């Protein structure tokens, strides 16, 4: 049961990269899945459905006109325009896979992305000032989406899993996503419905398979999948966000996952990876693979 | 788990200058939405001002302050009950300012008479114009039902102080007087009841 | 700007103010001998109502402002009769016609635009001298 | 970009943070940085005999401004300068993207230097007149052209300079250059 | 924590000129307009103006330390009242002056009798050599106007509230004897603090004595 | 820091005329109206006029420096009394001469005697022997305005010298004229001091 | 101010209309000096009303306006041109209308109408 979930962000969102100052347009599937797991823990919903039957996709830009998908990593025959290009609309995706898109069209597509404006809010901490100290400046990156634009993701799962996802997303609307939530960022409203265009696009058979989420194969299937594969091993890491994990904030075990848009000739079913060591509970890093087939 | 939505307005009783350039221009421009250019109140500023005022009222290391506004101390990790989103220039106030053709932000010229040379150093500070209303959205998290009444009493005290104490800016010199208007208090998530709960 | 049209049909604006000042510039006697002090007296007659409307925020011109505008027409006629140069200035710049136009329109914006036109006239008269 | 770049920057108060194959990043005195950017463009034209050009971004920051923030904002300025027509320098704000010849001659030589000469020679003028001009030019209400003419008429400045300033103000793509020249001059003549 | 509210009105005496933003003024109009509240286009007395003027007067009355340069080098009473920013000794300003907006009572009194809130005063500057006069139009608030002023005192140390309010009364007396605005040495800015309603808006503190 | 108040009255001798810059006036009337307080519609002597005239008269009496261009180049005592704006040498103006409002006693006296506070003197300008009619509104003779002067004790030792300069300036202003049209007679005035009291500070005003 | 024949309203534009109607010479031979004397007669009571703050016309002002009517009648007797001017401009009836109104606003409106008469007579 594929469900497209669109998110319109009332407030600017951090979605920070490794730096707090750094701001990203979107977040990977692991971040959204961690948010869902946190919400399920708060809402006291069972995690079996999310861990087993739920397959989500990296949040992707969408404008007033089209929905954007990550640029597939395929051989192309003005390479700089393609390299700077990051997201391709749904209709142009098949054309890009076939290779009909040229450098001028690639630049036009990259300019067509009207997701939002990235800014760097400058803030201070006055906690030290009371204690005979000095204010500490810091910077929080943010990405203010244009009113029609937002972030969408496809979630595939069982009907019960889809309903639990609906409840979790309804709660996450007010919980928020990304960084510096509960400090004025990350608030959004989500609308989840069946998407005809994505249901048709996913129901395709092609010689190549494109990752729609930050995923990583298990050690048994990596040998099969990695052959003839064009990918981008993105470093996913960070600190654990929970109250019961440890007395203090502890970094997650460093993880490396194939980025969205990576093309594999042989598909692999991703695995929920545990990146928690010496903690009271387990930290789930979502690396389940959402695949889109295509012909090149 | 319950989530209580608090939607209201912040009325700028006296020009609000949150802040955060060109020669002979505003050297301290207020924070604005990068796309719409409308002046906004960061949720960080509201949260910090409320936390500081409530800390002064309680006295931060107080358990109420840590639970309400979040804590990351060793052995004390507490999610912030109050998620105070950025207050945005309300559409009604935007229309009111478009009528009469008034700028959303005023450039207030100030100077600095020194004690040594008596010379004046000038500054042009941008302030959100008086009479502007910001739509503020806050989410309260019910981690413990027994603590909800005490937390909302603390929020009421903080809001009263923030109605008496300026918001972000040079408020001791007048820049930042605000008034809170609580339009609604609803429980978006959960079966909790917020009818008795009142911010003001 | 966007006040009215002259008898010939040329549009009236700040550019038209500069153009008419340039046309009446003779070497430098302007508007057939119009001294600066007469123009400044007319400008102060303008400035009284200008301040009255600038303080006010009502889009429509208040009745006292309309009465002062009609009295301004009277003062323009008196200055035209008393000084031929002022008469030539008013005729070439079509100021009195613009006063009756703003009286007809009854808008704060159009009055402010007329005051800006008169200010441009004074500024260009000082500049082209 | 390794040896001749060092030869070009000889007496300037500039520290070259790095200079790769094509990328160059240097932080120094604002006036020295702008002047040596212009000199570097001229020497690049001389060495490349036309042909290759380069586009740059110049930003002005306080001394205690964070290095990361300065680098990021200057990179944004350079990216905007690259956008559309290349061989452009984005000076200070994003509104001031200008061609290299436009910045070197049409602004500094054409407008900034005459204004500096007038302000230094005039004993009844100072920075206040420059700031009044700047406010009139930046007001952009279609009426401030007349007020600027009135100010120039009362200014008792050079007749040729007065006419030049009025003509620059009356036309776009030259009012912004005059604003840039005035800002550069008032920056230069700070205490 | 206690917050004491001082709500009253400042009644103009000679007419004060708190200069505005220096916006583009019409030729022949007011060369120096007053600061006005943009929403109502009414003249106001900024809280920064009152705070700075009374702080400077109080510092002069107490006595400036020799060779004083920064504001943080004031007397400890002034630093305690109006605040300090010295690194490592940041004292919070107990006094939070607010902009004194044009009072509704005086606004109605000016709507009656067909009186403008601000009057354009003509002045000149006789040259020292050529004896020529340069005209100047300064906007000044009318003498009969009144501005509702709002101050808030924060009770940080209950023992020092009496001394701080004595300093506040001394500063108010100085400001009444001095001017509040631009051109006071030429007769623009005389005021008086007629109404004073000191009440404890927040807390258990008793402000009846104050 | 001591604020010394000099309260008194100032009474016109030949008719004071401080112009208001012209205003809406019927043809042949109110040619050059006098400056009036907007609130009470009453004639007023601005503090600016009194302070400027006293400063100029004191500068002339002391002796202007050759080729003086700005008021910040007067004598050091004048700069310490009436203020200075010189770059790096700013001197606070101890004298804070305020607006001289129409005294209520004189206003009620004029109301009792059915006399207007201001006389519209009708004069002309002979050219060809062609006149130029004009109605100058000058303050009626015998009208007293209460003047209030604040003196700040910036330096205690200099108070005697500053007050001697103030007395000299008052003497000059009484001897000279105030406002405009002095050469034609209108503008001669007289000071009647009521009391010099040190409202603020420990300084003693009895000697002053 | 007042209503003339056929619904016409007394106004500055009406003053211009009267001046252009009587133009041929003006008002069958009216000169500038007679109108100037009439304006001088207006000036004293105008200044008296202008100085007084009270909106209601003072008693001495009303008596001055009655004497103004008397002096207008005398001037009309002295010169036929002045009589023609008065009957064409309806100034004499306007004085009575102002007295009936007993308001500063109506008096200043009548003074502005007479001022417009003088201005348009000078202009034409």
């Amino acid at each position: 049961v594929v469900k497209l979930v669109k998110l319109t962000f009332k407030s600017p969102v951090h979605f920070g990269m490794k730096r707090l100052s750094d701001s990203n347009h979107t977040i990977a599937a692991d971040t959204l899945f961690s948010a869902l797991i946190i919400e399920a823990l708060q809402q006291q919903l069972e995690l079996s459905h999310l861990l087993n039957n739920l397959v989500i996709t990296d949040l992707f830009p969408y404008n007033k006109t089209s929905y954007f998908l990550p640029k597939p990593l395929i051989r192309i025959e003005g390479y700089k325009a393609f390299k700077k290009l990051t997201y391709i609309p749904v209709e142009n995706y098949s054309e890009y896979l076939r290779g009909e898109i040229d450098s001028l069209e690639a630049s036009k597509i990259a300019e067509s992305l009207n997701l939002g404006k990235a800014s760097l809010s400058t803030k201070v901490s006055l906690q030290a000032v009371d204690h005979n100290g000095e204010s500490e400046p810091y910077s929080v990156g943010n990405f203010t989406f244009y009113p029609e634009s937002g972030l969408y993701f496809l979630a595939k799962g069982n009907a019960d899993t889809i309903g639990q996802l609906e409840i979790l997303m309804h709660a996450l609307q007010y919980s928020g996503i990304g960084g510096k939530r509960s400090a004025g960022y990350g608030q959004f409203r989500c609308t989840i419905e069946d998407s005809g265009k994505f249901d048709s696009l996913l129901s395709q058979t092609g010689n190549i398979a494109i990752l729609l989420s930050s995923a990583m194969a298990s050690d048994e299937e990596l040998v099969d999948c990695l052959e003839d594969a064009r990918y981008l091993l993105k470093k996913r890491t960070g600190f654990v966000q929970s109250k019961t994990y440890a007395d203090q904030l502890v970094k997650k075990k460093d993880f490396y996952a194939f980025s969205a848009g990576s093309t594999f000739y042989q598909k692999f079913n991703g695995k929920i990876f545990d990146v928690s060591d010496n903690g009271r509970h387990s930290v789930y890093r979502y690396a389940k693979a959402f695949w889109l087939e295509g012909k090149i | 788990y319950s989530k209580i939505r608090i939607v209201g307005k912040i009325d700028v009783l006296t020009g609000l200058h949150i802040g955060g350039s060109m020669i002979g221009a505003i050297a301290s421009p207020v924070v604005r939405d990068p796309y719409s250019r409308l002046p906004i109140i960061p949720g960080s500023s509201i949260k910090g001002k409320m936390r500081s005022l409530l800390a002064k009222h309680i006295g931060q290391d107080a358990p109420e302050i840590l639970r309400l506004f979040g804590s990351s101390q060793k052995g004390a990790i507490q999610s912030s009950r109050l998620q105070i989103s950025d207050a945005f220039f309300s559409k009604a106030s935007q229309e009111e300012f478009d009528k009469k053709d008034l700028a959303y932000t005023e450039t207030k010229f100030e100077n600095t008479i020194s004690r040594l040379t008596a010379v004046a150093n000038p500054r042009q500070i941008e302030r959100v114009t008086r009479g502007a209303s910001f739509d503020f959205h806050i989410i309260y998290n019910v981690e413990n039902i027994n603590e909800v009444m005490a937390d909302f009493e603390n929020i009421k005290t903080a809001i009263h102080l923030l109605e008496n104490d300026y918001l972000g800016g040079g408020g001791t010199r007048g820049n930042g007087r605000i008034r809170f208007v609580i339009d609604s208090i609803d429980t978006v998530v959960g079966d909790f009841d917020s009818s008795n709960l009142s911010i003001k | 700007m966007e006040l009215a049209k002259t008898k010939t049909g040329e549009m009236i604006d700040l550019n038209f103010a500069r153009k008419v000042v340039e046309e009446n510039k003779r070497v430098i006697v302007l508007f057939n001998g119009l001294t600066t002090s007469k123009l400044r007296n007319l400008l102060e007659l303008i400035n009284h109502v200008y301040t009255k409307v600038y303080n006010s925020d009502d889009t429509t011109l208040s009745e006292d402002v309309r009465d002062e505008l009609e009295y301004l027409k009277v003062k323009f006629a008196y200055e035209s009769g008393r000084e031929p140069a002022v008469r030539t200035f008013i005729e070439k710049t079509y100021v009195d016609k613009l006063v009756d136009v703003v009286l007809k329109k009854n808008t704060k914006k159009i009055f402010l635009d007329y005051c800006k036109y008169f200010e441009a006239l004074v500024a260009y008269a000082k500049f082209y001298r | 970009f390794k040896f001749e770049l060092s030869n070009i920057l000889k007496g300037a108060r500039i520290s070259v943070i790095y200079s790769g194959g094509d990328d160059l990043f240097l932080i120094g005195a604002w006036d020295d940085v702008i002047s040596k950017a212009l000199v570097l463009r001229k020497a690049f034209t001389r060495f490349s005999a036309g042909k290759l050009t380069f586009s740059a971004g110049i930003g002005m920051y306080p001394v205690k401004y964070p290095i990361s923030k300065m680098a990021s904002e200057t990179g944004v300025l350079e990216d905007l300068a690259k956008r559309g027509e290349k061989n452009q320098v984005a000076l200070w704000n994003d509104s001031k993207v200008f061609g290299w010849s436009q910045l070197e001659e049409q602004i500094l030589k054409e407008k900034m230097i005459p204004l500096q000469e007038a302000l230094t020679n005039s004993q009844e003028h100072g920075k206040s007149f420059l700031y009044k001009m700047l406010e009139l030019l930046r007001n952009e209400d279609q009426i401030n052209i007349a007020r600027l003419a009135y100010l120039l008429a009362r200014s008792s400045l050079s007749e040729e300079l007065t006419q030049s300033i009025f003509a620059w103000s009356q036309n776009k793509q030259q009012k912004v250059e005059l604003i840039t020249a005035i800002e550069y001059l008032v920056y230069q003549i700070r205490e």
